[PDB]
């Protein structure tokens, strides 16, 4: 379930974050692919 | 990872197995005796450990 906040608006953030919640309870990681701009963010070893 | 590992209904990983059972109770049982009794758990089932 992806939301992504911006930098600034009150909170300075170093280029932005992609926030997520994720069901699975396995210790992963998630990569959002992004085709279109053929880049790809990934939250290595990410949180439950 | 134990929070994320749920097991069977009756399988030997359980904490509620007879294998948890056991476990519980040799680990009190054991100091019952003194180590160097004859009657000592240990000595007279050695295999049990």
């Amino acid at each position: 379930y992806p939301v992504y906040q911006y930098s600034g608006n009150t909170s300075g953030l170093n280029q932005g974050r992609l926030l997520f919640h994720r069901d699975t309870t396995y210790p992963s990681k998630v990569e959002a692919w992004i085709p279109g701009a053929k880049r790809s963010l990934t939250n290595q070893n990410a949180a439950i | 990872g134990r929070a994320s590992q749920y097991v069977a209904p009756g399988t030997v990983s359980s904490m509620f197995s007879p294998a948890a059972y056991l476990t519980e109770l040799y680990r009190e049982a054991r100091n019952l005796h003194a180590s160097d009794s004859v009657y000592y758990l240990d000595t007279r089932r050695p295999d049990l450990k």
